[PDB]
């Protein structure tokens, strides 16, 4: 009974696990598509190519971390004096240092 | 299962014992219309992929079609016949005769529904519930509430599902995943979780329209302070000691 | 008569650059509203510890 | 200027760079700083012959 009742518990909470993906699906779509609409061509594909890269340039944990949080600073300034090209050139720095 | 006439999916689904309309905007399905009226009626509908080629392609075809009889048929002979549909069963489309037009087998009627329909009709009134807390509060899908009356007083679960399925709408991809499905107890729990993920999408509507309201009184009182204490800095003797190698 | 024009064709014009401020600043700020939720769902109980 | 690049002979990367500064525009030019500046870098390479 007992087992039973966790089966059902899971199959609730891995649909719960596939509302949250699609939640979060389609708020990607919009940062996405807003700074696709409302930018330069996402700065020539620049955001797009660096939140695959951030798991593609391999890197430690912290690491990471802060390149997302790189990632979420912009996502609003690619005109932008300093304020773009700070976190731009710092995203492409820890892009391409050798880890 | 006859090489029966592949008469295309324009942007729908067609479900089991529920009528939405099948058109042509071509010859080639126009010729599958024609021996639909000469195979004696009892055609073949094959979804085709998001927007078509203009001509059948191979790459077009899925996996799982529908049996249909059809229940009208309209002659407006300019391109366009209206043969409507109110399907029996899906079934997988077994072959495929490449075209033009495209020949297609099919399995038989699935008249396969599985036991224990206490439960079963327990989920239908959970989807009707669930369906009434959507379609109440997404009116913002431009969803409609005559939907609501095709679900009440039917004792069909199978045309219930498939009413459900239709009337909540979507992209023609997830009512063929619905169509992928033989069961007749997790196709609810399939209606169910898209439900579930949209009214998630609901909540994520009202916290985006909390937080833009949120911005609107937090810039402009910004901007409110800001030239509030610029204008006493300029009511003081500050703005004379601001000199150094200018004194 | 042409000026008169031309003041009536500069008048919808700056209109319709007025319009397009607006409403993209209603986008902007829909845009930061997205914005706002992916470090809060990073930032999350860091405070007990 | 969109006509421009294809017009002008050009080698592989300025020919991509300038297909990369034509798409930064097509909006307001006499502000909006992407704009003007992907302008100015059209119109200094592209005019260069090759």
């Amino acid at each position: 009974l007992e087992r039973f009742e966790l089966d059902k518990r899971v199959a609730q909470r891995v649909k719960e696990q596939m509302d949250t993906n699609q939640r979060e699906y389609y708020l990607r779509e919009q940062m996405k598509a807003i700074q696709k609409e409302l930018g330069g061509e996402d700065g020539l594909s620049d955001l797009e190519a660096l939140r695959k890269k951030i798991e593609e340039v391999g890197m430690p944990e912290a690491v990471k971390t802060k390149a997302l949080k790189e990632l979420d600073r912009l996502e609003r300034m690619q005109q932008g004096s300093p304020e773009a090209t700070v976190a731009r050139t710092y995203l492409d720095w820890l892009t391409e240092v050798p880890w | 299962r006859l090489e029966l006439p592949v008469i295309p999916l324009r942007n729908t689904v067609i479900l089991p014992h529920t009528t939405t309309p099948v058109d042509v905007g071509r010859a080639k399905s126009k010729r599958a219309v024609e021996e639909a009226m000469g195979a004696d009626r009892l055609i073949f509908l094959v979804a085709q992929r998001d927007p078509e080629v203009d001509d059948p392609a191979p790459d077009d075809l899925y996996t799982w079609g529908v049996q249909a009889v059809v229940k009208q048929a309209m002659r407006l002979p300019d391109g366009t016949l209206q043969v409507m549909v109110e399907a029996r069963a899906r079934a997988q489309v077994t072959d495929y005769i490449p075209g033009p037009y495209l020949r297609a087998r099919g399995e038989v009627f699935s008249e396969i529904f599985p036991i224990d329909e206490a439960v079963v009709r327990v989920l239908v009134e959970e989807l009707k519930e669930a369906f009434e807390k959507y379609v109440a509060n997404h009116k913002s899908l431009r969803l409609d509430r005559y939907q609501l009356e095709a679900v009440k007083g039917t004792s069909d679960p199978a045309m219930l599902a498939d009413t459900i399925a239709y009337h909540a709408t979507w992209t023609v991809a997830e009512k063929q995943e619905i169509l992928e499905l033989t069961d007749l107890e997790a196709r609810l729990k399939k209606v169910l979780g898209l439900l579930s993920r949209d009214l998630e999408r609901f909540e994520l509507d009202k916290r985006v329209a909390q937080r833009v309201k949120e911005q609107m009184d937090t810039n402009q009182r910004e901007y409110y302070l800001r030239e509030q204490m610029k204008a006493i800095q300029k009511e003081l003797g500050g703005e004379d000691g601001l000199s150094d190698l200018e004194a």
